[PDB]
RNA sequence: CUAAGAAAUUCACGGCGGGCUUGAUGUCCGCGUCUACCUGGUUCACUGCCGUAUAGGCAG
């Protein structure tokens, strides 16, 4: 439990066009934990700084998802919809780079910490961080602001250690009202491990045990369907090191000469969408980035999950 | 209490996406529902009642879908007189003590 | 020689729905052109009344529920405002042909069973079974909650031979028990009559009119049917507008006639069925642990030759001839 | 040994549903013939109101209809048993013939009166064999359990209750509650009650005003008397009294002195008795 | 500081001609739904009471 939110911020329905829908090399459907908690990092470098608050936490509640794919004649596997590229100075047409993409409709639980929260109202910082929020883009996606017939939705804000333990049950049941037709991706890393020990029968790995949980597997008749521990999904959970660290100017093709780089592979784990109710405090169901630059690990979970 | 979660998915998605009622015809089994799959519509949509402010006693419901699981089967005979059924009976005291205050809440 | 897996008994004496109707006493020997007590609607409103949820006395549930209403609608049926003796109409068929089945797969098991139930006939009549559902007749036992708090009830039953009355029978009710089965003269006059008719010995129809004296505007009840504003709460059977009682529940009023059990001191009188039992005392009386009960004397009385107790005898050609399922 | 599952009682001292006509006065003893409430418009000839219900005192207390457990009925019947043999049903019997001394039974129809008679009738055949009168605005209504020659209307109703002879009566009401305003009958789902035409009261409407009884409560003795109720509520003054945290209730009176045979100076068990005469579905699990 | 940052699938079209689905049949037989209740909670604007501007005879 690093860093406990003083404040959840509810970035209440955003809708996402165009979102990038590969995610790894491995997976594909909704986007990378990575790219939320690369979005909130943006948040907190152009409002974070100015209100003297901490962005650093989010929630991730997916209400809607479509993907543009379609699946062929004879095949019960799918294919993604593409684009037309611009043509070559050739006259010629250009190669077909692939992209999947997906419309997307999603609630964002920020977490805000510092002492900024004592300076300004609650409103002032929720105004501050949503009218921010509209010009940046989620996934490689355009988030796209309000325009309906009905009424623009608004960006509440708890102050979750503030009240007593009837608030602490009547604050945390009233945002879950809010949550509710969409569903939350938490990480369960406990799952995998266990699940890893429980193979007594052959001895493997975690990669081809982490794919005999994305299974609707069918078991002999001793037929049967082997059980449900929820809804489960592979995730991208991180990177890792695959290359010593460069300083930061030995590489002429850098996005900038003032970091230093590594080259780095991807690192596969499992998580599990769940409505919000089952959920005992909200703040448990935040998505935090830590490093361990001095191993090669670069990764994301939701922590105090139990 | 994944059905007791995903019944609760359905409230909320017929709680939005369905801005008009109709509700004169084609109904002669389905009623007092209107504290759970019906929005404010910022109008007394009252029925000789206190409804409009106050959603209490929710057994309307609650129980009324607690016997909708129990009828989803009835060839389970040898369960009787046995301290097992006590267990089956454990966990629908659990979902009858989470249910009520989730469907108070919304009508303030 | 085992017992078949079919067996189906079509019913001897089958009455028709009792009408009911309305209209004062000594104007019952006038009673052609009595009103029907009609089925009214009211609106009803009580507390709670029930036990409470224990272990949850708690005040968070307690202060909901009990100030909040309970609007019922129910049915009611009444005397009228100038009727104090309500009427109660019915006919009884006494069909004979007893033992015989309709319904049988083996016919060694049917030739079996027609021949001791013809040993059972010509050893002893159905005299004494229709002795005892002549009592029934006899007394109001139909009139069910019509009967208690009554200032009278008088019962006449005619037996109709071809379209106009050949005897008249006139019982008052109350006189004639509801335990005892003494012996009369013109109530043995009936048990002639209703064993003529169990034995084939005759065709015979009988038309019974119960006047019970209850009081002017009171309640009456008739039977009540199953519910699938507006008559939510109870449901009152009428036909043709008209309340009545079911058939099913004369019939059983009739059969009652079962003073045999493996324990006894003094009950009473509960309607002949196999593993004898009250839906009002949720209890069984012919259990099978006990070996009285009408599958166990049936299958040794018939397979294995075992002659009951000759009190027995009774109680399986009662089921014999109330019908039923059996065989499975 | 322990409470039934199933057990029902059924309704003694059932009242009928209490035809309301109007008609002028000085044609009291003979109102063969006084029209009823023909609807939605009052007269002002008319200048008092006439009640007339029967009602029938059944008699058995503590048999029930449908029982569950053997040794339960015979521990309640032996309960009832040991309630009998200490005294009649006179105690209770009075309190009803209280309420059937004033109008009561005229909910607001009687509030608002200037002279109310109600005059009971015992018949054993069309033929009236004894006649009362009595006054309902001079007669009580609260407490001090004093008034003469009702003593016989109290043996009357202890003997019916206890099974001594078939009891059938019947009411009339005089109120006098002015000359012919609009009167207020009962109201089903905005219309008023009838029966054929003629407006009239429901009978659990009248048969509240009956067993009205209950002067005995835990709060002092200053209000005076509530409806036996299990669990004794008011459903629209709001006050919902007698909470089972303290042990006076129906439920708790019931079973403490069925199955745990207690007997302090409790003799106020009038109240459970009372219930047992409302009957109902008593529990159970 | 987000597997970051970028993107026009487009033009045209005749599905169509024909056709015998038949013949036969026993759903029966038995049954107790009961007990209780205050709509004394806000449950459509029915022809005969001299003028929105604060102003005027209600044996309803």
């Amino acid at each position: 439990s690093v860093t406990d939110p003083e404040a959840l911020l509810l970035l209440p329905r955003l809708s996402i066009q165009n979102a990038n829908a590969i995610s790894s090399p491995l997976t594909w459907g909704f986007p990378s934990p990575g790219a939320f908690t690369g979005f909130v990092h943006a948040l907190q470098r152009r409002v974070g700084i100015s209100l003297d608050i901490e962005l650093d936490g989010v929630g991730i509640v997916c209400h809607r998802f479509e993907a543009q794919i379609s699946q062929p004649a004879g095949k019960r596997t799918k294919v993604f919809n593409l684009t037309r590229n611009p043509l070559n100075r050739d006259g010629s047409t250009a190669a077909i780079v692939e992209e999947g993409r997906a419309h997307l409709e999603v609630s964002l639980l920020l977490g805000v910490h510092g002492d900024g929260l004592d300076d300004h109202p609650a409103q002032e910082i929720a105004r501050q961080v949503q009218e921010q929020a509209g010009a940046m883009r989620l996934a490689g996606g355009s988030i796209l602001p309000w325009c309906n017939e009905r009424f623009p939705a608004p960006n509440a804000e708890l102050l979750m250690l503030g009240g007593s333990d009837e608030q602490r049950r009547k604050n945390q049941r009233r945002l879950t009202r809010r949550l509710l037709p969409g569903f939350a991706l938490v990480s369960r890393e406990a799952l995998l491990q266990q699940h890893l020990e429980t193979l007594r029968t052959t001895l493997p790995e975690a990669t081809t045990l982490d794919a005999l949980l994305d299974l609707c597997r069918i078991n002999f008749e001793p037929w049967q369907v082997r059980d449900k521990p929820g809804w489960l999904v592979p995730i991208p959970a991180g990177y890792n090191a695959l290359s010593p660290l460069y300083l930061p100017g030995e590489v002429r093709n850098a996005r900038d000469r003032e970091t230093p780089l590594r080259f780095v592979e991807n690192l596969f784990g499992l998580g599990e969408w769940l409505s919000p109710h089952r959920v005992a405090a909200l703040s448990d169901l935040l998505w935090y980035h830590h490093a361990e630059p001095d191993k090669g690990l670069y990764r994301w979970s939701t922590p105090r999950f139990v | 209490a994944q059905i007791c979660d995903e019944a609760l998915q359905y409230a909320a998605r017929l709680r939005e996406l369905e801005p008009g009622w109709s509700a004169t015809p084609g109904c002669q089994l389905h009623d007092a529902e209107q504290l759970w799959l019906d929005p404010l519509r910022a109008q007394t949509d009252e029925t000789f009642l206190q409804r409009r402010l106050r959603g209490d006693w929710p057994a309307e419901v609650g129980n009324r879908f607690a016997n909708w699981l129990n009828r989803a089967v009835s060839s389970d005979s040898q369960i009787l007189g046995s301290p097992e059924a006590a267990q089956w009976s454990q966990e629908l005291s659990k979902e009858l003590t989470m249910f009520k205050e989730i469907l108070e809440d919304e009508r303030d | 020689l085992s017992t078949a897996s079919v067996l189906a008994f079509e019913r001897k004496l089958d009455p028709s729905d009792a009408l009911m109707s309305a209209g004062a006493w000594a104007q019952r020997d006038a009673s052609q052109e009595w009103p029907a007590v009609t089925v009214r609607e009211k609106s009803v409103r009580g507390t709670i009344s029930n036990r409470l949820k224990t272990k949850d006395r708690d005040p968070a549930k307690l202060d909901a529920s009990i100030q909040s209403p309970n609007l019922q609608t129910v049915d009611v049926a009444n005397l009228p405002s100038d009727a104090d003796t309500l009427k109660v109409r019915f006919t009884l068929r006494v069909l004979g042909g007893a033992g015989t089945p309709s319904a049988c797969n083996d016919a060694a098991y049917r030739d079996k069973l027609l021949q001791t139930v013809a040993t059972y006939v010509n050893d002893q009549g159905f005299a004494e079974l229709a002795r005892r559902y002549a009592h029934n007749l006899a007394n109001a036992r139909f009139l069910w909650r019509n009967r208690v708090g009554a200032e009278a009830v008088e019962v006449r039953i005619n037996h109709i031979r071809q379209g106009e009355v050949a005897r008249a029978w006139r019982f008052d009710a109350l006189a004639i028990g509801l335990r005892d089965f003494k012996a009369d003269a013109e109530l043995d006059a009936l048990a002639e009559l209703i064993a003529s008719g169990l034995s084939g010995s005759g065709h015979v129809l009988l038309e019974v009119v119960a006047f019970a004296r209850i009081g002017d505007g009171q309640e009456v009840f008739p039977s009540q049917e199953l519910i699938l504003k507006g008559q939510k709460s109870k449901t009152l059977y009428s036909v043709r507008d008209a309340a009545a009682i079911h058939s099913q529940k004369i019939g059983n009023a009739l059969r009652t006639i079962d003073t045999w059990y493996p324990d006894e001191d003094g009950l009473g009188p509960i309607a002949v069925e196999p593993y004898g039992s009250v839906t009002s005392q949720g209890k069984a009386y012919r259990q099978p642990k006990q070996k009285l009960d009408f599958y166990t004397l049936l299958d040794n009385w018939v397979l294995r030759d075992e002659a009951p107790a000759v009190e027995q005898q009774h109680y399986v050609i009662a089921n014999l001839i109330r019908g039923g399922v059996f065989g499975e």
